[PDB]
C-alpha cells in the first residue's frame, strides 16, 4: 500500500502543529484577558 | 467571607500578561486603592465634628 | 469632640473613643482598610519583552517581534494614567455631592 | 461530549481544555467580588 | 499620588490624532473641566451659609 | 537555476510591502484612539 505509508505521514505532521497551535493561543489569551482587567480597575 | 472564596490565577497565563503589562500598570491599581481610604477618614472625621450642634 | 478630628486626644467621658478612633486611622494608613490587604489577588509582575517562537527547529519557524509590541506598551501605559488623572479629579470636585 | 457514538465520524470534546478554563473563571470572579466588598466599605457614609 | 504614574503618548501616534481632530475638540475638553471647579465652589460656599442655623 | 532568481526577486518585493504597510496602520490606529478618547471625555 503506497496509500498508507502517505497518509500516515500526514496524520503525523498534522499532530505536530496542533501542539504547536496550542501553546500560542494560551500566549494571545492570557494577554487579552490581562488588558481587560486593568482596563476595569481603572474605569469605575 | 473573602476567606474561602478564594482562587489564583493558572500558571500557563502569565506568559501572556508579562509581555503586555507596563511599568505604570500595578503602580496605577493602587492609587485607586489609596484614594478609597483617603475618603473613608474624611467622611468619618466629617461626622465627629457634626456633633458640635448636639449641644445647643 | 475637636481632639477626636484633629488627632489630639480627648479626656472626660469621650476617653472611650480615643481607642475606636485609632482604628479609623490618619491620612491614608487605615487599621480597618488595610486588613483587607491581605487577601489582595497575586497580580504577576513586569518584566522586558521577550519574543514567542512557534515552531523551534521546524522549516515552519516565526517568531512575534517585540520592536511592534513595545509601541504597544507606550500607548496603554498613557491610555491608563489618564484614565486615573480624571478620576482622582472628579473624585475631589464631588467630594460634597455624596457621590 | 461525544458527538456521534458508534459512527466513522466519532470525536470527543476533551476535559483537559476545558479544566483550563475553570481556573481562569474562578479567578475572574474572585477579583470580581474582592471590588464589591472592598468597594461597600468604603462608601458606607456617602449613601451610595 | 500623580506625580509618578505618569506617562506620555509616543510620538508615531500623533500624525493620527492630527488629522481627525477637529477645531472645537480641546475647547470643549476645558469646559468639561471647569464645569467641575464652578460646581465645588458653589457647594462649599452653600455649606457656609448654613452655619447661620447653629445659633439658635 | 531559473527559478532561484524569481523567488528572490518576489521576497524582495513582499519586503517591500509590508514596510509601507506598517506605515499606514501606525496613521489609521492612532486616528481611532484620538475618537475615543474625545467622545469619552465628552459623555460621563
Amino acid at each position: 500500500d503506497p496509500a498508507k505509508a502517505a497518509f500516515d505521514s500526514l496524520q503525523a505532521s498534522a499532530t505536530e502543529m496542533i501542539g504547536y497551535a496550542w501553546a500560542m493561543v494560551v500566549v494571545i489569551v492570557g494577554a487579552t484577558i490581562g488588558i481587560k482587567l486593568f482596563k476595569k480597575f481603572t474605569s469605575k | 467571607y473573602l476567606s474561602d472564596i478564594s482562587a489564583q490565577l493558572p500558571s500557563d497565563f502569565v506568559q501572556g500578561v508579562q509581555l503586555i503589562l507596563p511599568s505604570n500598570a500595578l503602580p496605577c491599581f493602587y492609587v485607586i486603592l489609596s484614594v478609597k481610604a483617603a475618603i473613608f477618614i474624611f467622611d468619618v472625621k466629617q461626622k465627629i465634628v457634626s456633633y458640635l450642634d448636639w449641644d445647643k | 469632640v475637636s481632639g477626636l478630628a484633629n488627632g489630639n486626644g480627648a479626656t472626660g467621658d469621650f476617653a472611650g473613643s480615643n481607642s475606636q478612633m485609632a482604628q479609623v486611622g490618619d491620612g491614608d494608613n487605615s487599621p480597618l482598610m488595610n486588613n483587607f490587604r491581605q487577601y489582595l489577588p497575586s497580580l504577576p509582575q513586569s518584566v522586558e519583552c521577550r519574543p514567542f517562537v512557534f515552531g523551534a527547529g521546524k522549516p515552519y519557524e516565526f517568531s512575534i517581534d517585540c520592536d511592534k509590541i513595545n509601541l504597544f506598551r507606550g500607548v496603554f501605559a498613557f491610555l491608563l494614567y489618564v484614565a486615573t488623572f480624571m478620576y482622582v479629579f472628579s473624585t475631589f470636585a464631588n467630594i460634597l455631592r455624596n457621590k
